């Protein structure tokens, strides 16, 4: 529920980004910040998969 | 590391902007005080792909039963006069040809700044915003009648 | 320049009042309302994330 | 609160008030044209008075148009930065959280 | 029509729009003071941010 | 005769005014840009009828 809550919040920051102009700082930095956010959600998913295994 | 490096470019960038849009505001009060114009926008009679072009606002009379006056944007191009019915949508023809038109300077009319263009298939009364604009729309049709 | 509202607003016809200019004033606004709903959707999701987090 | 709420709360106020007066001036311009066109040519003094108000309408509408131009020109630069700032502050708190938890990692190990 | 109607129609518009924003700014000032006063002295960065808005 | 004489003073008087309130506006954008203060109003500790007042 937390990872899905986050995952929907990171899509809302993404939506700004395609609305805006597609300039180098927006185009590359703003995208590298938000993809690192999604990467971290998936890794954290692997920890809830491994907690479940454990339990 | 990325955050603190970008974030540092971000504070100066927006200081840069803060100066920028104030500079713009400072030119603007200078524009309003010193250079701001009360005169009507003036159309231009200048050569294009096929001869002289002019485009601009005019008043005309509607096709309703009261014949009520209304403002539309008119173009003279390729020995034709058309009127635009919406922005980005096909135009409608007002006079089929200009080489077959005559141009009425209407000195005994009640209506002010008006002219009439009368062609074989079609006529149109029209009315402009200034004595300059009358003479400039009457001369553009009059060069057009000589094409 | 390359800005999203820049490239669909006509500075050039802004004193001159053409149907083009009236069209740009209208056209640019649609992004303004768009941007305001997306800002609002981000605030709602922000409390959802705060609620589930806690 | 610092960013997004401040942004929707403060940041479209001065542009929408410039939009309000600009379209009021449009309104003023259209009746200005209306009163300029419907006068008869025999009533010269009255028509000159009506055209003087049109010189008013047209000028001050150019004046209103510039303000709209200023204010749209501010929000194009402003929108990008504020939300970049918001994302800056997001991954900042993350970096700060993993580092506190990484810092005692040796004691845990 | 030239005088009195023009006068009530045009002549209080720009003052009442200046009145609207001035009392909005008053409003803004009061919450600005409100957020400046209620911060604790230990939370220095947050308080400095709130005083910058003031 | 009274009408045309006063009425003549009236057109120049309001031209005079038109300059006047623009001059005022021109100082004001200069005040806002260059001299406008963000600091709090500061009270003053100065002698009166019976000693220091604030």
């Amino acid at each position: 529920h937390y990872l899905a809550a986050s995952r929907a919040f990171v899509v809302g920051i993404c939506d700004l980004a395609r609305l805006g102009p597609p300039e180098p700082m927006m185009a590359e930095c703003l995208e590298k910040f938000t993809v690192s956010l999604n990467h971290k959600l998936d890794s954290h998913a692997e920890l809830l998969d491994a907690t479940q295994h454990t339990l | 590391q990325y955050r603190k490096e970008l974030g540092a470019q971000l504070h100066q960038l927006v200081l840069n902007s803060a100066r920028e849009k104030r500079d713009m505001e400072q030119r603007h009060v200078l524009l309003k005080q010193k250079e701001l114009g009360g005169e009507e926008p003036e159309p231009s009679l200048r050569e294009g792909p096929g001869g002289l072009v002019m485009e601009g606002h005019l008043f005309k009379r509607a096709s309703n039963a009261f014949k009520t006056w209304s403002r539309r944007w008119f173009t003279i191009q390729s020995n034709q006069l058309v009127y635009q019915k919406k922005y980005k949508d096909p135009v409608t023809v007002v006079v089929d040809d200009l080489r077959l038109c005559t141009v009425k300077l209407c000195p005994d009319s009640e209506r002010r700044f008006c002219f009439e263009v009368v062609s074989t298939s079609k006529s149109c009364l029209l009315q402009a915003d200034s004595e300059r604009l009358l003479q400039l729309w009457v001369s553009a049709v009059q060069s057009s009648i000589a094409s | 320049p390359l800005g999203s509202m820049t490239v669909k607003l006509d500075f050039e016809e802004c004193l001159k009042d053409s149907p083009r200019f009236r069209a740009s004033i209208e056209l640019v606004e649609a992004e303004v309302s768009e941007l305001e709903t997306r800002l609002e959707k981000l605030l709602k999701l922000g409390t959802g994330l705060l609620e589930s987090g806690r | 609160q610092q960013q997004i709420q401040t942004l929707v709360k403060e940041g479209l106020r001065g542009f929408r008030e410039a939009r309000r007066d600009f379209w009021r001036g449009a309104e003023s311009l259209e009746a200005a044209l209306t009163h300029n066109a419907e006068v008869p040519r025999r009533r010269a003094q009255e028509a000159e008075e009506a055209g003087a108000a049109l010189r008013t309408a047209r000028a001050g509408y150019r004046g209103r148009a510039l303000d709209y131009a200023l204010q749209i020109n501010v929000i194009e630069d402003k929108r990008k930065f504020d939300i970049m700032e918001f994302v800056l502050r997001l991954v900042e708190a993350q970096a700060t959280h993993f580092q506190q938890g990484h810092e005692e990692l040796s004691r845990l190990s």
